[PDB]
């Protein structure tokens, strides 16, 4: 039986600050008791002021945050460079992710 | 020059369609057939067109047709055209039956292959249908019934219709001596008493003929329906005026 | 010519299909054929004409058996004939022979037929078959039959009857020496004294071709055990059975 | 020429071929609606002129679409059973979606939908007919009357009239139709619509077909008498002056 | 004529004319040479620098097909990298399937059979170009010559394009003192040669020469392009006799 | 399962139909009407899967309304039922079937005899003078076994249908907080509000 | 205006030209072909011209290898034959596949004749302008030679001729075989027959052939094969005697 | 008397092996605004002269985006520009996401050149009405490309299309010696440009409202200089 | 003479005149003016009706699209109801995805990306339509990037923004007046008599307040279409100044 999905641990987290926010993440990546890398970051800048970073199953996130990123970048080709506005970009999100509720993305994401 | 008969997808200046007029053109070459409505039948008289010495016509038919058990019709026109219809007409008819588990009502029948006709009519790349109808059958819902359907697409319904050759001659003379309330074995004489009349043929000769009628009554809660043999005809064609 | 002759979509302003009637000139040109209906049989023929003495003409027949009780020949366009006719033999199977367990009677094999020459009309983009076939066979409920199909998908039942170039009068000769009673064996002679007339060739045993639908052969099976299943009434005569029947006048 | 096809404008910006189409609503029979304020009546004629056929069956041109929706029209009587189905059918599939019936006006759009979507592509030819459908909303009182036209355009009006000598009755109508104060009487209302086709009726009750409309999903055909009633009501008035 | 308009119709002598011109149409590009050495051969084309604005090295006409496979042609450009592309699918389709790669002689039908394709329908326009190509396989070295009809054959080497009939007399020459295959490098030389010859058509019109080769000892099997200090030889080696 | 009993009687049929809705644990409703007319004289009455259920009703209500605009003509109660097990009968076999069995109840104006077809979900059909669904038998069939008799008036079944009511009631461990009452007949479908205001 | 640029409509004499034009193109060939049976063997004859010092005539066919026991040649354009030598090339692998044994000749001839009909009824493509000539030694009839035509025609040839030269060939046939009396070559191996041919030939064109100028091919007990170059040239010289 | 029966498809050859209704477009670029490109050796060019209808309208743009390191103007049938710059910014994606390297210049050339290809050889469609003058700076430096409606894209130096191009693709004939070298100064290789496009006008002259300008390579991704801000040339 | 016969093909000198045509339409559909100022955007049309039993508000000849983006259509009117429609969705739509609104010209943009669908052949893709569209487009909205914009859409496909704009039978007259009205200080009750008036001018009949429909978009309350009453004293308080001068 093939399983499709994996736990490479990590944690994440956002504070929100009365003028500024933060997003933190460990480094860490492993597999059941091993090691896997002591750095391998988990929280990138998406462009247009916004940082997101998906946990969980590590393949999910890299595959979101990139398609995500796809999706800044045609959002200014399609509205002249216009900059997206962060809860445009949630509610995005939620499209890209709910597009495979079926076949959930294993992770939990912050931006 | 430069006409707009060139095909059904086009509108005349006037708003003519020209291609479907020429097919309700293609009907007056075809045999005469009658269609007389009764206080207690239906009576269904057609002449056969095409001959020849060595024609077998005692066995198979080409103008009467059974699409229900309780419905007929009499053809006029394209032969292929008309079995087309006929079958897809005997489909639909069982359908109904398959569904209410009841027997189809003529009219909705008459429609549904009318809106067939119809259809032919709008679409590029299609011919419409070059044939006419005299649909003769009962139904509980308005017992008895005559209607008629032409290549356009629309239907009618008759106490006494004629379509064919010759159908100003044969209309006329039915316009004149039909009597409403008129019994069934007085339609079966008009039906000859008019299809006569409108021949050429030296002598009007059975084995040129096809007969069919819709009779019911309290005897048979039900109605039956009879498709007349060569030799009833022969018969009954010496009973009123053929030696 | 006219402006309505050259579409199979198109009423010409009296209410002929054109096309059609070309498709049917292709036939009322091709090599005479004819069909007689006996009390006890029925036999359908069409002649052979060579191209050349070099070229073998036993490896192309003209009058075909479609079902072991049924067979059918033709005048027009030659190879629409050759495949209208495994088309025909499919239809057969599909469509009947293998819905229910038997083979089909005539009258409904010359329609499923007609059926396919139908289609060839009724549709811009292609043309209808240059052919009009005759054909014949029997089946229990309906004694012996014939039947003649156009182009124009329409088919009607003859006693006798011919198509082809020499038909006018072919069709003239039958018409006298036609009577319910005729033998199978008359039927195969009137055939050949109107296949006569009918040719500027020769006479011999290949230059025609006829064959017939008549009793069972229950050697032509290849088996023998079921008691119902006794033989095929279509019989293709040889060459030889013929030139004899042809000294004989 | 340019009248050749549905997919080619003219050098001044026409479509000849959905134009002739209108050209062939005029041909047919006509047909007029008259709105008051509480009620809708719509009116024909029936081409009575080469009868002894049946009688019974005998269209009325005026169709029922739901409960609380009638639609009359002009053009090829053929043409004109199909939208009378579609119209029929999308009807139901609404309140099946929405639980609500139907609006006049979702159904004459969509009607209009129709005719419309039948002058797209070529391989197709646009219906030749021109329709008038009356009727009251769910749960509403406003009297409504809308036309719709072969080529895909529809309109509301206190009163109108299409097919052949649409133009006289539309003379009448016009000088005599009051849009500050509308018939308030079914009675009266039927009278004006009755009126106007006698002046194209060519005599007699027996070419003139009246359907009166209602709220609440109260619809009701008149009668050969009932409507005589009025032909001889307004024969008197009428040399009376 | 009637007869020249539609790609698929044939005149009444059985004459496809909108090929025809096609050939018309590739016999007026630039000019395309082909060279069979002993073991692998060589390609030469004439590209027409228009302006003094035209990077050198770039805009090359020599494509590659796989690994192993000259490729050159003449009339329509764009045409060209099209049936191109095509041969590249099929290439690739067929050493996924058999792993070898794929035999000179074979490729050639596959580009002939879809070349041929486009005089069958009307509503496709035929290839405007000529081909030449070849490559060393299993069986040594070929080269081919496809046209605008998909007709085509092998050669000793050819050439298409405005200025070839020189290319050829000053071809079929090379043959006949030479009976026994020419010489790997030798060809390239004498390539250069046969389209300075032959570029006196275009003479107002300073040009830029590009050669490119296949061979099993000097390329190793695999096809090449043939820059660098052999190049400049090859040219000054055709300039000088060029006297 | 739900309550669905039906009695065709001298010249009219009853339905009865439990009012209760129950969503796990907890009761949503005790006031729901699982009927549906179909036509002037056709009723339906119905109960099955929780979606199921009447998103099949709506949708046969439907097309018998349809077909009776456009024929102006109504629909048979035999013609009806035949449609409905049509439909159920390709629903068994389809990705997902409709669970929903029904009553249907009408007055036959052609014959003027009310008639009561009994369908369950897989297509089953039969005509019945009185029928119920699901576990609704066996606590009331014995009781009409008993008693009925196709003379009775419309008056005296519904003083029967009580019985069984009372019935359901002392044995059946499920509270379905009564049931609605309703009648076919010459005249068209009325509600007997008072079976409930009682 | 335009009968003959449809290949669906017929002229009011039921014609369709279009086909008939097809033919002529299967005449400016300019190569003749006759293929005559032995008693174990077939062989069909055609002629090579190679017109160009360029072209290298191993690449130079008008007869391909269907199957491991059926030969072809082809009366047409080398792009059109190509074609149809392919689709037939496969039918042949296909019907293997599907029925246990190695297709018939007069099979493979009548897929293609039938396949060239509906090719020509349905007008999903112009009719190739080649005549097809299927030889091969079944297993069933031996010695066999059956061919087809653009029309969708074939039929058997104890042996026949195809080329812009017909009766010639022909007729000069007639008379040996009208002689002999007799529907075959007699002769116990190939060799001999061939020599037969080119001998039966060269007198009806009236011109001498060298191992260059001919083209030929034979049947054996299942195993086609294609007549050697330099081999061509042998039963030409053992036949320059016996005269 | 005098007709032409083969330019009613793009798919007929006429007798000597013309596409004329491909040529008929070519001659659309021609009637369009006019537009310039030029390069050196460390960055590409593109100049454009926008164009409008009253004094209340808008001038239309011609310079698009396709990538950080890529560009293009046009000249012609705006919506056709529309389909191919966009047809374009889709194949850089693929080569971006998938490979995870910048598509280079001479591929998308290509890549326009076969797509512009299909609809000069199928029937019912017509020919792309738009040349494009591409712009970008790859693994080999500065880039620039001349494509045309017949699917021939040319690599030059510099050029100008457009209406009364004419003039200014003779001046950067002679100026090429020295703008060639232009490296590390874009400043200066823009002034080139406007230098060279004004040999092109006629009725007005170059005003902050008409003048467009775009440039892109070694470190300037391709952006764009519009009205106000390219002040300083005018 | 010959070459104006196919929807995708060029006359020798370039030209595609089936589309040319298209906007001949156009010219025929009755005035439609829009004009922008920094207060807001305007837009007002000539209604012209044959008779006086059609409904007035049955001429739909100004919609909504959006809450912040209304248009005024000329030209065929079933053509147009499929815009206004394609038009509706495409803002809704990008609502939904975005959780904002839609900016003006990213609007206008998707509307001419629809008429860019049309052509019948089969050279690759596929756009199922026939013909160009048979109308143009006033689209008056504002977002808060560019705030208040004017756009006109073509059957061509193109757009240009305009400060103030008409179409319809009349813009040739109407363009012209307009060339020379037209200035960026103009108050909104200013662009209001100058759309009034122009129209009364290059339009016909006596203008009433039942042939002259007038509409209005901005930041506080969106697009309104103003009422009769008020409409009607607008074109009172305009006819007045013209007295004095």
């Amino acid at each position: 039986q093939f399983n499709p999905y994996g736990d490479n641990g990590g944690t994440i987290l956002g504070i929100a600050g009365e003028d500024f926010a933060v997003l933190a993440g460990d480094t860490r990546n492993i597999t059941d008791y091993s090691i896997n890398s002591r750095y391998e970051p988990k929280v990138f800048d998406c462009g247009d002021n916004i940082v997101m970073s998906a946990n969980g199953f590590a393949a999910d996130g890299d595959a979101l945050v990139k398609r995500f990123k796809n999706s800044v970048k045609w959002y200014h080709f399609d509205h002249n460079d216009k900059k997206l506005s962060i809860n445009s970009a949630a509610r995005n999100i939620q499209h890209l992710l709910y597009g495979k509720r079926f076949f959930p993305y294993y992770v939990h994401t912050i931006i | 020059s430069r006409r707009y008969d060139s095909r059904t997808t086009i509108f005349s200046p006037e708003g003519r369609l020209y291609q479907v007029e020429y097919a309700l053109e293609s009907i007056s070459h075809a045999g005469t057939a009658i269609g007389i409505m009764a206080s207690d039948g239906i009576v269904l008289a057609a002449e056969r067109k095409v001959t020849s010495t060595l024609l077998e016509q005692d066995t198979s038919t080409e103008k009467l047709y059974k699409l229900n058990d309780k419905i007929a019709v009499a053809v006029a026109g394209l032969t292929a055209d008309a079995e087309i219809l006929i079958n897809t007409a005997r489909i639909h008819a069982q359908n109904y039956l398959k569904t209410y588990n009841e027997d189809i009502p003529v009219e909705i029948l008459v429609r549904r292959l009318s809106d067939i006709k119809q259809g032919y009519t709008q679409h590029g790349g299609l011919r419409p249908f070059g044939v006419s109808f005299i649909y003769a059958g009962y139904d509980d819902r308005y017992g008895y019934q005559l209607y008629t359907s032409n290549p356009s697409g629309n239907y009618t319904g008759w106490k006494a219709i004629s379509v064919g050759a010759n159908t100003s001659a044969a209309q006329t003379l039915l316009q004149m001596d039909y009597k409403d309330d008129m019994k069934v074995d007085d339609a079966i004489e008009l039906a000859l008493k008019t299809l006569s009349k409108t021949t050429d043929s030296s002598a009007l000769t059975y084995d040129r003929l096809e007969f069919a009628t819709i009779r019911k009554g309290a005897n048979d809660g039900e109605v039956y329906q009879k498709i007349f043999k060569p030799q009833e005809i022969k018969d009954i064609l010496v009973k009123t005026g053929i030696t | 010519t006219d402006r309505y002759s050259f579409s199979l979509t198109t009423f010409s302003p009296s209410g002929k299909l054109g096309q059609i009637d070309y498709a049917l000139t292709a036939v009322k040109q091709g090599v005479t054929s004819l069909g007689i209906k006996a009390t006890n049989g029925v036999v359908i023929a069409t002649e052979k004409k060579s191209s050349s003495p070099l070229a073998m003409s036993e490896t192309l027949s003209k009058v075909s058996l479609l079902t072991p009780d049924i067979g059918a020949v033709y005048s027009g366009m030659g190879p629409d004939y050759r495949v209208l006719v495994d088309k025909s033999r499919k239809v057969a199977h599909t469509s009947y022979k293998r819905i229910y367990g038997e083979y089909p009677p005539t009258k409904l094999l010359v329609s499923e037929v007609a059926k396919i020459m139908q289609e060839a009309t009724q549709s811009g983009g292609v043309r209808p078959f240059g052919v009009s076939l005759l054909i014949a066979g029997h089946d229990e409920f309906n004694g012996f039959s014939l039947y003649q199909v156009d182009p124009s998908g329409s088919y009607f039942p003859w006693k006798a009857t011919a198509i082809g170039k020499g038909s006018v009068a072919a069709k003239t000769f039958l018409e006298k020496r036609w009577n319910d009673e005729l033998e199978l064996e008359d039927a195969i002679h009137i055939a050949l004294l109107t296949l006569k007339e009918s040719v500027e060739g020769e006479f011999n045993g290949d230059t025609i071709e006829l064959a017939i639908i008549g009793d069972e052969n229950p050697d032509l099976l290849g088996y023998t055990g079921i008691p119902t299943d006794k033989g095929p009434r279509f019989r293709k005569l040889t060459s030889q059975e013929i030139n004899d029947r042809l000294e004989a006048l | 020429g340019y009248d050749r096809a549905l997919s080619i404008f003219s050098p001044d910006g026409h479509i000849f071929q959905v134009e002739y189409a209108l050209e062939a609503v005029k041909r047919g029979t006509c047909a007029v609606g008259v709105k008051g304020k509480n009620c809708v009546v719509l009116g024909c004629e029936r081409r009575s002129t080469l009868k002894l056929q049946d009688t019974r069956i005998t269209p009325s041109k005026v169709s029922k679409i739901d409960s609380h929706v009638v639609l009359s029209f002009s053009g090829l009587n053929a043409d004109s059973r199909i939208l009378i189905e579609k119209a029929r059918v999308e009807a139901q599939s609404h309140r099946l979606t929405l639980e609500d019936p139907v609006t006049v006006e979702y159904l004459t759009r969509y009607v209009a939908g129709v005719q419309q979507r039948y002058t797209q592509s070529g391989g197709v030819r646009p219906f030749g007919v021109s329709t008038l459908i009356a009727g009251f909303d769910p749960r509403d009182d406003e009297p409504k009357l809308y036309q719709t036209e072969p080529s895909g355009i529809y309109s509301s009006w206190s009163a109108q009239t299409i097919g052949r000598n649409s133009k006289t009755v539309r003379e009448f109508l016009e000088k005599n139709y009051d849009r500050k104060e509308p018939p308030a009487t079914v009675e009266e209302c039927v009278k004006l619509t009755v009126r106007s086709l006698l002046e194209v009726v060519q005599t007699g009750a027996k070419n003139i077909e009246i359907t009166v409309v209602k709220p609440d999903s109260d619809i009701v055909a008149l009668s050969s008498e009932e409507i005589n009633q009025y032909v001889t009501q307004i024969e008197q008035e009428k040399q009376e002056q | 004529t009637g007869y020249d308009l539609s790609n698929s119709v044939f005149s009444p002598d059985g004459r496809n004319f909108q090929v025809e011109y096609a050939v018309k149409a590739v016999e007026n590009g630039t000019t395309s040479i082909g060279i069979k050495c002993n073991d692998g051969v060589v390609f030469a084309v004439e590209k027409l620098i228009t302006s003094k604005l035209l990077v050198p090295q770039k805009n090359v006409k020599i494509q590659v097909v796989d690994r192993h496979i000259g490729c050159v042609y003449s009339g329509l450009i764009p045409d060209g990298r099209h049936l191109v592309n095509r041969g590249r699918e099929e290439a690739a389709s067929f050493k996924k399937l058999y792993k070898t790669p794929i035999p000179i002689p074979a490729f050639a039908d596959r580009l002939g059979q879809y070349v041929q394709a486009h005089t069958l329908y009307n509503s496709v326009r035929p290839f405007g170009v000529s081909t030449i190509f070849g490559g060393v396989d299993k069986n040594g070295a070929h080269l081919y010559m496809l046209e605008p009809s998909g007709s085509y054959w092998g050669y000793k080497g050819a050439a298409t394009g405005k200025g070839r009939q020189s290319a050829k007399a000053e071809l079929e020459k090379l043959v006949d003192h030479h009976p026994e295959g020419l010489s790997a490098r030798e060809a390239v030389k004498q390539a250069a040669k046969i389209i300075y010859l032959a570029h006196e058509d275009n003479k107002e019109k300073d040009f830029e020469l590009e050669i490119s080769w296949c061979s099993l000892s000097e390329t190793n099997g695999l096809h090449k392009f043939v820059k660098g200090d052999l190049l400049q030889e090859a040219i000054d080696f055709a300039q000088k006799e060029i006297n | 399962m739900d309550i669905i009993l039906g009695i065709r009687v001298q010249d009219s049929v009853i339905l009865a139909s439990s009012k209760a809705v129950t969503r796990g644990i907890s009761v949503l409703k005790d006031s729901d009407d699982k009927t549906r007319q179909l036509s002037p004289h056709t009723l339906m009455s119905f109960a099955g899967e929780a979606g199921d259920t009447v998103q099949f009703a709506e949708y046969i209500q439907a097309n018998i309304q349809l077909y009776s605009i456009r024929e102006d003509y109504e629909l048979s109660p035999q013609a009806v039922s035949s449609f409905v097990r049509q439909e159920l009968a390709k629903s068994i076999r389809s990705r997902r079937p409709y669970q929903v069995n029904v009553l249907i109840g009408g007055y036959d104006k052609k014959k003027n005899k009310p008639e009561l077809y009994q369908i369950d979900y897989l297509g089953t059909k039969v005509e019945l003078p009185y029928g119920a669904h699901g576990y609704s038998g066996f606590y009331t069939f014995s009781l009409l076994d008993h008693h009925y008799r196709p003379d009775m008036t419309t008056e005296e079944g519904l003083d029967l249908l009580k019985l069984c009511v009372q019935e359901l009631e002392k044995r059946m461990p499920m509270d379905f907080k009564g049931v609605i009452v309703k009648i076919v007949d010459k005249d068209g479908i009325r509600q007997v509000d008072d079976f409930q205001a009682q | 205006a335009g009968y003959d640029r449809h290949i669906t409509i017929f002229s009011p004499e039921g014609r369709l030209y279009q086909v008939e034009y097809a033919f002529k193109a299967t005449n400016q060939t300019n190569i003749n072909s006759l293929a005559v049976r032995g008693k174990d063997c077939t062989v069909v004859i055609s002629q090579k011209k190679v017109p160009d010092k360029l072209l290298d005539p191993t690449t130079v066919s008008y007869i391909f290898c269907i199957s491991r026991t059926i030969g072809m040649v082809v009366n047409g354009p080398i792009p059109d034959a190509r074609n149809a030598a392919l689709r037939a090339k496969a039918e042949a692998a296909e019907f293997r596949y599907k029925y246990g044994y190695d297709m018939p000749c007069d099979v493979l001839a009548k897929r293609m004749a039938n396949l060239s009909q509906i090719y020509t009824q349905r007008a999903y493509m112009r009719p190739l302008g080649v005549i097809l000539t299927f030889v091969s030694v079944d297993e069933e009839l031996g010695p066999s030679i059956y061919k087809t035509d653009p029309a969708g025609y074939y039929v058997g040839y104890k042996a026949t001729a195809t080329g812009p030269k017909q009766q010639e060939i022909t007729t000069n046939l007639e008379n040996h075989f009208k002689k002999s009396k007799i529907d075959h070559i007699n002769e116990e191996s190939w060799e001999k027959v061939v020599e037969f041919a080119i001998t039966h030939m060269i007198d009806a064109l009236g011109t001498e052939f060298s191992k260059n100028d001919l083209e030929v091919g034979v049947a054996t007990k299942d195993k086609f094969f294609t007549l050697s170059a330099e081999n061509i040239e042998e039963r030409l010289v053992a036949i320059a005697e016996q005269d | 008397m005098f007709r032409n029966n083969y330019d009613g498809d793009t798919v007929t050859f006429s007798p000597t092996g013309r596409l004329f209704q491909v040529e008929y477009a070519l001659e659309a670029i021609k009637q369009g605004s006019v537009t310039v490109g030029l390069r050196s050796n460390t960055h590409a060019v593109l100049v454009a002269l926008k164009r409008n209808a009253d004094e209340l309208s808008s001038y239309q743009k011609k310079i698009i985006k396709c990538d950080e390191h890529m560009g293009l103007s046009l000249a012609g049938l705006a919506p056709d520009a529309r389909v191919l710059s966009n047809y374009l910014r889709q194949q850089c994606n693929y080569s971006s996401l998938v490979f995870n390297r910048k598509l280079a210049v001479e591929r998308a050339g290509h890549l326009l050149c076969d797509k512009a290809q299909k609809n000069t050889q199928s029937y019912g469609g017509r020919p792309y009405g738009v040349g494009l003058l591409i712009i970008g700076y790859d693994k080999s430096g500065a880039h620039l490309l001349e494509f045309q409606p017949s699917g021939n894209v040319t690599e030059l130096y510099g050029t100008a299309i457009g209406a009364r191009s004419q003039g200014a693709k003779t001046y950067l004939e002679r100026t090429l010696d020295t703008f060639i070298k232009i490296d590390g100064n874009p400043d200066e290789l823009i002034k080139a440009g406007v230098e060279a496009i004004s040999q092109s006008l006629r009725d007005e002259s170059l005003t902050v409202d008409n003048l467009s300008i775009a440039i892109v390579g070694k470190d300037t991704p391709f952006t764009i200089y519009d009205g106000e801000a390219v002040a300083k040339y005018i | 003479s010959e070459y104006d016969r196919g929807v995708s093909t060029f006359s020798p000198e370039g030209r595609l005149f089936q589309v040319e045509y298209s906007l001949e339409a156009i010219k025929l559909g009755s005035t439609a003016i829009g004009i922008a100022t920094k207060e807001g955007v305007v837009l007002g049309v000539e209604k012209r009706a044959t008779s006086p039993l059609l409904e007035s508000d049955s001429i739909e000849k100004i919609v909504e699209i959006d809450r912040h983006i209304g248009c005024a259509m000329s030209g065929l009117t079933a053509d147009a109801r499929s815009m206004i429609e394609h038009a509706r969705t495409a803002a809704v739509t990008h609502n939904l995805y975005y959780d904002e609104d839609i900016n003006v010209e990213s609007l206008t943009q998707s509307v001419c990306d629809l008429a860019l669908r049309f052509g019948e052949g089969a050279s690759g893709e596929e756009r199922l339509m026939s013909r160009p569209f048979g109308v143009a487009l006033l689209i008056a909205g504002h977002d808060a990037d560019d705030g208040y914009q004017l756009f006109h859409a073509e059957p061509s496909g193109t757009f240009y923004r305009y400060n103030a704009k008409a179409i319809g039978s009349g813009s040739e007259g109407a363009q012209a007046e307009l060339l020379n009205e037209w200035h960026s200080s103009l108050t909104l009750k200013e662009a209001e008599l100058l759309v009034l008036k122009i129209l009364k001018q290059v339009m016909e009949e006596k203008l009433d307040e039942n042939n002259a429909q007038l509409s209005c978009i901005t930041k506080q309350d969106g697009f309104k279409i103003y009422d009769n009453e008020k409409t009607a004293e607008l074109i009172k308080e305009l006819k007045e100044k013209e007295a004095a001068e």
